[PDB]
C-alpha cells in the first residue's frame, strides 16, 4: 500500500518520472491522481519513468500516481466489431460504450513454431496486380512500402471491402494518420459496409505519442481473439514508419541512449516481435490466422532507410509503390519489378496459378525493355512483340479504385491477355475491354467462371478458349 | 501564486514557484519589474510554462530575456497565453501575444481573449464527407482542387505574384463563401512582411483579414506560438460564427525550426538531424486543429521552404504528411504573362479524383494537363525543325495547348487596381466547361491572345470579335 | 555505299557499346565512392546524435 | 550581490560565483582589467565570456560587475578609422573621439516601422546591377569557395559609393590582419576611408570578439539609419563567426547538428534582420548588409549557407568553376535578387529586363548547340545575341561603371545594335562606345541620369546614336 | 603542486594562492626505492578547473608518474635559448640541444614560447614576388617574399621533396636567416637534411628545432611556437627570416590528441572547438612587420585526402599563397603533383606579375579546364565525337599540363636525372610558345619531366 502508489517529480513532454510505486511492474499501467492513465517503462533505483497516455498539462508535481497491477490490457470481443476506438478500446466513434466481457493484455507471444501451419490459404486482396504477382496468404506477413500519396492506404481500403464474401474479420489500425482521413475512410469503409466485419483502432496525428506506439500493439490484441477461436482476421497497420517514430520520441524522453538515426536500440525488437504475432495456427489448434499488412511511408522511396529496411526484412516479402506511376495516371502504383511475395504461390489458387505464371515474365521483360521507345522510332526484332501484350497486361494491371475484383472473373481476363484473346485489341480499348468481357461473363459465362470458383482450378483451357472469342467476336471498338 | 527566477539560459528561463502553487504547464508568467537603480533595467517579459523539473519550472521567454536577474519574481497568469478574438482582430496586425502591434489603438479588457493552446476536434466532430472549397480560380479549381478544410502547400515566393494569390484568395473565399482570413507570418523576413501590409491595405483586402507577425527577429518562442495565436483567432469564425476561414501560414517551417532550437535548452535528446524528438507530435497538435468541424471548416495554405531543395528533411517530410494539395507557382508561367504563374503540371491535388469531383471535372482536368505535357517535350522540337514539322497533330496540340495554358490566367480581383479590369470568379463548373469545349476545339480559330487573362469561355467569346471574329 | 553504311550502322553500333560498356564502368567507379561517402555520413550523423546526447 | 569570484578559467572562457545580480548579457570586469560578458545565469555560477586575454585571469579573481549592457561607441569620427569590435582603434591614428553610445544588441525595425525598398545600390559591376539588382535596405549574400572575388566584389561596391551618399561599414571576422590591411590600403588609394568604417577581429582574437564583431558593425551602421542616411555593412566571413560562436558554446558546454548550438540560426537571423529600410515617418533610412560565405568544395547544401540564404533576400554564388570564361564569377543560374527590379531605375528596368531573357535561353538552349546549323533554324538566332551578353556581363576588376553609360551598353546588344559585331570583339566595343558616348552625343548619358528614368533619348534617338558609334568603330 | 590525477599526456597538478595559465611545471622527482622510476618532465598549465586545482600536458611520457607527486612551478612559460647562439643548433620543444654538443649559455636570452600577434600597426603590406625556379608555382601561383606559403597536399604527394626544392631553390641563395622546424614530421627527415645541411655550407644560417612521429601530443603542441619564437628573434630583434614549417598539420593533429583529454566537447568530426582560433594566434606571429620580415613555406598534410578537413581548410584563409597537392595527378607522374586550376597566390595580378604574365598566367589555366570540363566525354565516348577544335585543346591542355612537371634536384638519386631551375621569364616564355602553338606538332612524352622549354625540343629528336 505504502509503496504501490507514488508521486510525480516531473512532468513534460507526456512523459512522467514519479516516485513510491516500489512494486509496479515493467509494464504497468499507472493511475494519475487526475485519471489520466499511463505506464511504467523505466524502473530505475529511485524513480520510474512513465510515459502519459493523454493530456500531461493537467498533471503537476506531487500529485499521487497509484499503480493497477495490470500489464496494459485491452478490451476484446464480438461487440468491437463495427466500432471506432482508440488504442485504449475508448470508443471514440460516438456511438455509445463497447460493451464485451473478455479482455486481452496487448503484450503477448506469438504462436510457436510448432504451433503454426505453412500458410496455404489465400487472401483475396481483390487487387489483380496483387493477388496475381504478389499474392497475400492467410497468416501472411505482407509489407507495403512507399512514399506519400501512392495509394498505400487505397489498397488496405480496397482490400477490406473486398472482405464480405471471404470470411475475413478486418482490422484497421490507423498510426499517426489524420483523424481528418481516418473518418472519411472509416466512413466510405461505411458506405460500402466494411464495418459488419472491420474493427477501426485509430490515434490520430494530435494524439499523444504513447498512444501511437501502443495502437499497433493494441490491434494485434483484438486481432487476435478471432485467431485463437480459429476465425480469420486481417490487421492493417496503417505507417508503422510514424508509430516507430513516436516510440522514439517517447524513448528518448526517457532519456534512454539513442542508438542510430536516434532510434532506441530495441527498435528492432520493436516491430519483430509484433508482426510476428500474425501467423496460420496449425490444425492442431484451429487452424485460424491473423495476416499483417505494414505500411512503410519512404521519403524520396529511400529504401535504404533504416526503419523501412528493418521490417522489410522482418515480412514476408513486400509491395513497392512507386512515387511516379502513381502519378502518371497507374492504379495501383504498384512496382512490379521489387514488389514479391516470398510465401506467394501457395497463396494463389491453381486457377491463378497457371496464368500467373506467365504474367510475371511478360511484365518483367517489359520493365528490362520499355525504357525504349523514344528511340525505338526505328522499332525492331520481335523485340516489339515483347512490348506488344506488354503495354497491354499494363493495361489489364490497371484497376479502378473502390472496386474490387473476384478471382473467378480475374483469372480470365489474366488469361485472355496472356492467351492472345486481348492482343488484337488496342492499349485504347484494352481497359474498357475487360470491362463487359465481365458482364459478358456474367450473363453469358456465369456457369463458367463458377468451375473457376467450386474447383479453383482450370485443367476449362478448352471452353474458355473458345468461349472467349464469343466476346471479342461481339465487342465494339 | 508568486515565483522567482532561478535559471536564465538564453531564451530559457526557470522560474520556481515555492510551495503548491506551480504554475500548470502551458500557462503564461508575466514579468513586470520597474528598473530599482541605475544599475538595472526595466523588464516587461512574458513567459510560457514548460517542464516541471524540486517546485521549479522551466520556460520558453516569447521575447528577449536580456536584463533578467536572478530573483525576480515572476507572476503566473494562471492561464496559457491568450489572445483576442471576433471582428475585433480584423485588419488588427498582432504579435505572439495577441498585442495589436498597430498604431490603430489597443484591444479594449472587454474582448475575448482564448488561449493559444487546445486539442484538435474530436473523431465525432470531423466533416464525413470531403467536400471541395471552390476558389473561382481557373488554374487551382481545375487542375488543384482546394479541400476545403485541408493544407494546401505554396511552394516558390521570388518575383511570382505568390502575394496576388494569397490577396486574391483572401479576396474571393470571403466575397462569395462569407468567411475570413487570418495571415500568419511565422519567422521569415521582417521586409516581406511590411510590404504585404501595405498591398492588403492597398487591395482593401486587410478589411476582411487578421494579422499576426512572428519574424525572424523574434527568439524562438515567439516563433514557436506565432502559428498558434494565428490559428486561435481563426477557430474563432468557424467554432462561434460557423464560417468556413482561411489560415495562412507563410513559413510553417520556422515553427519546427524555431522548436528544434529550444528543444536543446529545454534539455531534450538530439533527434534525427539535431531535430526535436517531440517533431512529429508537436507538428501534429498544430495541424490536427486545422479541419472541418461540424459547425464551420479552416484551410490552411502554407508557404513551404525546403532545406535547401531536399524533400527529405525531417521537418518538410513531416509537413507533407499533412498537406493535401500542392501549388506551384513557376517563375516561367509570369514572364510568358500567364497569370496567375500556378505551374498546371507540378500542382496537385488530392481532391482530383472522380471520387471527389466527378469524370467530366476529372476527365476534363487529366486531359488539359496531358495535352499539356505534349506542347511541352515538343519544345525541343520546336527549337530544332521550327514549327515545319510535327506529323501535324502535333500542331494541333500546340494549337490547342496555348489557348488552353494561355486561357489558364484569369482577370484577379486584386489586379484593378493596376489594370482596371474588373476581375473574375469562375466556378468549378463554368470552368470545366470551358476548357472542356478548347478542348473539343470549338475555339481553335480565336487569336492566341483572346484566352489570354479572362474570365468564363464567353468572355473569350467578346474579347475575340473585340479582335474583329464573326 | 551498301558497304559503307553497312559499316556506319556497324561502327555506330559498337561505339555506342563501347559507351554503354564504359558508361556502366563509370557506375562501379561510383557506386564504390557512393558507398564510401554512403557510409562516413552515416557514420558523423550517429556521431552527432551521440556527442550531443553526453552533452547533457 | 555585485562582487563575483573566478571558479574556472580556461579557453577565453570563465564560470564563476556570486554576481546575483548579473543581467543576462551584462558586461562585467575583472581583476587584472578585462572585460567579460555574462551569457548564462545558471543557479550555481556564471558564464563569463571573456573579451579579452585570458592570460593575466587566475581562480578566484574578482569579477566585478557594471550594470551596462554591452555597448560600443558610435560617431562620425570612425570615418576611416580601423576599429576593433570594442570601438578601440587599431591604425594608430589615435583614440577615436565619440559622445554617443549605441548598445550591441538592439531591436530591429518592426513590421510597421520599414517601407519597400525602391532605392538602388549601384555596385558598379554590370552583371550584378543588371542581373542580380541589390537596393539600400537589402540584404544580398554573396557566397562562394575560398578566394572567388568576394572580398574584392564588395570592395569595388564600396569603390563605387563615391558618388551616392553611402558610409561603409567593412568588417572582418576571422579574416587575415595583415590582408585586412591590404584591403584597408586598397581602400585609402582610391579614398574610400571617407566614408568608409572597418570593425577587424582578426582570427589571432579570441572567438567571443569574432562573434561580438557583427553585431558591433551594425550598431555603427543603425546611427545614421535612424537618423535618416544610408549605410553599408559588408560581413566579411559569417562562417567565421558561426566557426567562432560554436567554439563560445562549445566551451560553455552547451549541448550541441554538425557540432554548431540549435540557436546558430538565430545568431545570424537577430543580425541580418536589423539592416532595412524604415519608413519615410522614420527619416527614409536605411542599412545594406553584404554578409560573406566560405563554402568547401562549393557545397551550397551545408549547414551554415543554407541558414545565411534562408535568411537573405537573395544572394550572388560565385564559382571558382569559372574565373578559371566569365570572369568576376558569378554564376547567373543560382545567383538571385528578392528584392530586385524593384532596385533598378527606369533606365535599368527597361533594358535589364529582356538581359535575363537572352541570358536564360542561352544557359537553356546549350544542350543544343552542338547542332548547331544542322538544322537549328531560328534558334541559333536567339543563340547569336546570347554568346554576345555573355561578354557584356564581363567586367574587368577595379573598374566601377556608372549606372548612365551601363544602361547603354545593356541596351546596345539587346537591341541588335552590338550583333553586326562578332561575339570577340564586344569587351572592346564597351571600351569604345562609351568613349565616344563620353564625347560623341554627350546627352543621353546624363539623362539617364537626371530624370534617372525612361526613354533616355525617346527611341529614335538612342536607337540612331547607336547608329553613330557603330558606324564609326573597327573591324 | 602536488599530482592528484594522471591522465595520459594530461596531468593534473593540485596546488592555496599559489595557483600558476602557460606556465612550466617541472616534476623534478628522485626514485627512492627500487618500486619506482626517476622522472624529469615539463607540465604546461592548461586551464584552471577550480577547487585550488590545474590540469596541464606533458611533455614527454608521463610513465612512472604517481598520485601525490611534488610539482615545481618555474614560474613563467616554456622558456627557449634565443640568439646568434641559436645559430647551427638543434633543440627540443623546450629549447634543450639534442646535437649532442654542449648545452646553452645561462646568460643566453630564453624567451616564452607564448606571445600575442603583432598589432595592426605593425605588420606589413608592401608587395614583392618571389622566384622559385619552380614553372607551376612561378607561373599560376607564385610566391611572396615575406608572405606565408601553404603545401596542401595528402599522403606520399611530394609536400617533403617540394620544400627540399625550395630550400634547395631559395635558402641557399638568399641570404637570409633560415629557420626550419619539423613538426610532427618524420624522423629521418631530420637526419636527411641535418646532414645535407652540413654537405651544402649553410649549417650556420639556420636554426633546427625538432619533434617528429614519437614525441606524445604535448610535444608536437609547441614545437611550432618553439620554432616560431626563434625566428621572431631575428625578426624583432635585428633582418628578414625563412620559416620552414614541415607540417604545421601535426600541430593541429596533435591538439584533437589533448583536446579530448581536457574534457572539452568535441567539434565537427572530434576536432578541438578551439581549432580555428589555437591556429589564430599561431599564424599571425609568422608574419613579416616594418621591424623584420618573416617569409614561411609550410608543409600542410591533407587528411584522406580531403580538403574540407576543419585543419587544413581552416588553414587556407592563413597564406598568401597556396599550393596544392592532388594524388591524381600524382599518380599521373606529373611531378611535382600541383593542381594547376586550385593552387593560388594573391600575386597573380596585372598590378603585380605584369600583364605578359598575367594573361599567359590565366590563358594557361583557361584551357587546362576546358580540358577538364571535357574529361566526362572522352572517358565515355573517346576522342572521336570532340570537334576539330576541341581536339586542339585536348592536345595543347595535355602537353601544358605536362610541361608543369618538373625535374626536382632532390630527386636524381632515384630517378637518376639531374635536375633544373627554370627561370620566371623561361617559364612565361615557354608557356606562351606552347598555347601559341609552335609546338603543336611534338608529341606529349616530349615535354615530360623538363626544364626550359628548348630541353623539350631536344629531349623530342631524341624520341626520333
Ligand atoms: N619531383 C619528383 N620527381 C620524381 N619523383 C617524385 C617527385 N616528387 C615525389 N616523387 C616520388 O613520390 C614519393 C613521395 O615523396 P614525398 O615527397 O615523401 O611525399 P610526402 O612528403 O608528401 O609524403 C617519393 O617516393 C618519390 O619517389
Amino acid at each position: 500500500q505504502v509503496s504501490d502508489v507514488g508521486t510525480v517529480i516531473q512532468v513534460g513532454d507526456g512523459i512522467a518520472r514519479a516516485h513510491g510505486l516500489d512494486n509496479v511492474m515493467s509494464g504497468e499501467l499507472v493511475e494519475f491522481a487526475n485519471g489520466v492513465m499511463g505506464m511504467a517503462l523505466n524502473l530505475e533505483e529511485n524513480n520510474v519513468g512513465i510515459v502519459i497516455l493523454g493530456p500531461y498539462t493537467g498533471i503537476k508535481e506531487g500529485d499521487e500516481v497509484r499503480r493497477t497491477g495490470r500489464i496494459m490490457e485491452v478490451p476484446v470481443g464480438e461487440a468491437l466489431i463495427g466500432r471506432v476506438v482508440n488504442p485504449l478500446g475508448q470508443p471514440v466513434d460516438g456511438l455509445g460504450p463497447v460493451e464485451t466481457t473478455e479482455t486481452r493484455p496487448i503484450e503477448s507471444p506469438a504462436p510457436g513454431v510448432m504451433d503454426r501451419r505453412s500458410v496455404h490459404e489465400p487472401l483475396q486482396t481483390g487487387i489483380k496486380a496483387i493477388d496475381a504477382l504478389v499474392p497475400i496468404g492467410r497468416g501472411q506477413r505482407e509489407l507495403i512500402i512507399g512514399d506519400r500519396q501512392t495509394g498505400k492506404t487505397s489498397v488496405a481500403i480496397d482490400t477490406i471491402i473486398n472482405q464480405k464474401d471471404q470470411n475475413m474479420i478486418s482490422i484497421y489500425v490507423a498510426i499517426g494518420q489524420k483523424e481528418s482521413t481516418v473518418r472519411t475512410v472509416v466512413e466510405t469503409l461505411r458506405k460500402h459496409g466494411a464495418l459488419d466485419y472491420t474493427i477501426v483502432v485509430t490515434a490520430s496525428a494530435s494524439q499523444p505519442a504513447p498512444l501511437l506506439f501502443l495502437a499497433p500493439y493494441a490491434g494485434v490484441a483484438m486481432g487476435e481473439y478471432f485467431m485463437y477461436k480459429g476465425k480469420h482476421v486481417l490487421v492493417v497497420y496503417d505507417d508503422l514508419s510514424k508509430q516507430a517514430a513516436a516510440y522514439r520520441e517517447l524513448s528518448l524522453l526517457l532519456r534512454r541512449p539513442p542508438g542510430r538515426e536516434a532510434y532506441p536500440g530495441d527498435i528492432f525488437y520493436l516491430h519483430s516481435r509484433l508482426l510476428e504475432r500474425a501467423a496460420k495456427l496449425s490444425d492442431a489448434k484451429g487452424g485460424g490466422s491473423l495476416t499483417a499488412l505494414p505500411f512503410v511511408e519512404t521519403q524520396a522511396g529511400d529504401i535504404s532507410a533504416y526503419i523501412p529496411t528493418n521490417v522489410i526484412s522482418i515480412t514476408d516479402g513486400q509491395i513497392f509503390l512507386q512515387s511516379d506511376l502513381f502519378f502518371s495516371g497507374v492504379r495501383p502504383a504498384i512496382n512490379a519489378g521489387l514488389s514479391v511475395s516470398r510465401v506467394g504461390g501457395a497463396a494463389q489458387i491453381k486457377a491463378m496459378k497457371k496464368v500467373a505464371g506467365t504474367l510475371r515474365l511478360d511484365l518483367a521483360a517489359y520493365r528490362e525493355l520499355e525504357a525504349f521507345a523514344q528511340f525505338g522510332s526505328d522499332l525492331d526484332k520481335a523485340t516489339q512483340a515483347k512490348l506488344a501484350r506488354g503495354a497491354r497486361t499494363v493495361e489489364v494491371l490497371k484497376q479502378d479504385l473502390h472496386q474490387p475484383i473476384p478471382v473467378e472473373k480475374q483469372v480470365l481476363i489474366i488469361y485472355a491477355l496472356t492467351r492472345g484473346f486481348l492482343d488484337d485489341i488496342p492499349v485504347e480499348d484494352v481497359r474498357r475491354f475487360e470491362k463487359e468481357f465481365y458482364l459478358f461473363l456474367d450473363q453469358n459465362g456465369q456457369h463458367l467462371l463458377e468451375h473457376i470458383r467450386t474447383t479453383k482450378d482450370l485443367p476449362d483451357d478448352l471452353n474458355k478458349a473458345i468461349e472467349a472469342f464469343k466476346k471479342t467476336f461481339v465487342v465494339s471498338q | 501564486t508568486r515565483g522567482r527566477v532561478i535559471q536564465v539560459m538564453g531564451p530559457v528561463v526557470d522560474v520556481k514557484f515555492e510551495n503548491g502553487h506551480l504554475p500548470a504547464i502551458y500557462n503564461a508568467l508575466k514579468i513586470q519589474h520597474k528598473a530599482r537603480n541605475e544599475n538595472e533595467v526595466d523588464i516587461d517579459l512574458t513567459l510560457e510554462v514548460a517542464l516541471h523539473l524540486d517546485d521549479t519550472v522551466r520556460t520558453i521567454a516569447m521575447a528577449s530575456t536580456d536584463g533578467l536577474i536572478r530573483g525576480m519574481e515572476v507572476i503566473d497568469t494562471g492561464a496559457p497565453i491568450s489572445v483576442p478574438v471576433g471582428e475585433v482582430t480584423l485588419g488588427r496586425v498582432f504579435n505572439v501575444l495577441g498585442e495589436p502591434i498597430d498604431l490603430e489603438g489597443d484591444i479594449p479588457a472587454d474582448a475575448r481573449r482564448d488561449p493559444i493552446h487546445r486539442p484538435a476536434p474530436k473523431f465525432e466532430e470531423l466533416a464525413t464527407e470531403v467536400e471541395i472549397l471552390e476558389t473561382g480560380i481557373k488554374v487551382v479549381d481545375l487542375l488543384a482542387p482546394y479541400i476545403k478544410g485541408g493544407k494546401i502547400g505554396l511552394f516558390g515566393g521570388a518575383g511570382v505574384g505568390k502575394t496576388v494569390l494569397i490577396q486574391e484568395l483572401i479576396h474571393n473565399i470571403a466575397q462569395e463563401h462569407g468567411g475570413i482570413s487570418v495571415f500568419a507570418g511565422v519567422g521569415e523576413r521582417t521586409r516581406e512582411g511590411n510590404d504585404l501590409y501595405h498591398e492588403m491595405k492597398d487591395s482593401g483586402v486587410i478589411s476582411k483579414t487578421a494579422m499576426v507577425f512572428g519574424q525572424m527577429n523574434e527568439p524562438p518562442g515567439a516563433r514557436m506560438r506565432v502559428a498558434l495565436t494565428g490559428l486561435t483567432m481563426a477557430e474563432y469564425f468557424r467554432d462561434e460564427q460557423g464560417q468556413d476561414v482561411l489560415l495562412f501560414i507563410d513559413n510553417i517551417f520556422r515553427f519546427t525550426q524555431a522548436g528544434s532550437e529550444v528543444s536543446a535548452l529545454l534539455g531534450r535528446m538530439p533527434s534525427a538531424v539535431g531535430y526535436q524528438p517531440t517533431l512529429a507530435t508537436e507538428m501534429g497538435q498544430l495541424q490536427e486543429r486545422i479541419t472541418s468541424t461540424a459547425k464551420g471548416s479552416i484551410t490552411s495554405i502554407q508557404a513551404i521552404y525546403v532545406p535547401a531543395d531536399d524533400y527529405t528533411d525531417p521537418a518538410p517530410a513531416t509537413t507533407f504528411s499533412h498537406l493535401d494539395a500542392t501549388t506551384n507557382l513557376e517563375r516561367k508561367l509570369a514572364e510568358m504573362g500567364i497569370y496567375p504563374a500556378v505551374d498546371p503540371l507540378a500542382s496537385t491535388s488530392r481532391a482530383l479524383a472522380p471520387e471527389i469531383v466527378g469524370e467530366e471535372h476529372y476527365q476534363v482536368a487529366r486531359k488539359v494537363q496531358q495535352t499539356l505535357q505534349r506542347y511541352k517535350e515538343l519544345q525541343d522540337i520546336i527549337a530544332i525543325l521550327g514549327m515545319d514539322e510535327l506529323s501535324d497533330e502535333d500542331k494541333l496540340v500546340v494549337h490547342r495547348a496555348r489557348r488552353i495554358q494561355f486561357f489558364l490566367s484569369q482577370n484577379f480581383h486584386v489586379a484593378e487596381q493596376f489594370t482596371g479590369q474588373p476581375g473574375s470568379y469562375v466556378p468549378v463548373k463554368e470552368t470545366v466547361r470551358g476548357f472542356k469545349e478548347i478542348l473539343e476545339g470549338k475555339y481553335d480559330h480565336l487569336p492566341e491572345d483572346a484566352f489570354r487573362l479572362v474570365g468564363r469561355i464567353e468572355e473569350v467569346v467578346e474579347k475575340a470579335k473585340a479582335m474583329g471574329v464573326e | 555505299l551498301l558497304d559503307a553504311k553497312a559499316s556506319e550502322h556497324a561502327a555506330r553500333m559498337t561505339a555506342m557499346k563501347n559507351a554503354t560498356d564504359n558508361a556502366n564502368e563509370l557506375i562501379r567507379t561510383l557506386t564504390l565512392s557512393y558507398n564510401r561517402a554512403r557510409q562516413a555520413a552515416i557514420t558523423q550523423e550517429i556521431t552527432e546524435i551521440v556527442a550531443g546526447a553526453n552533452a547533457l
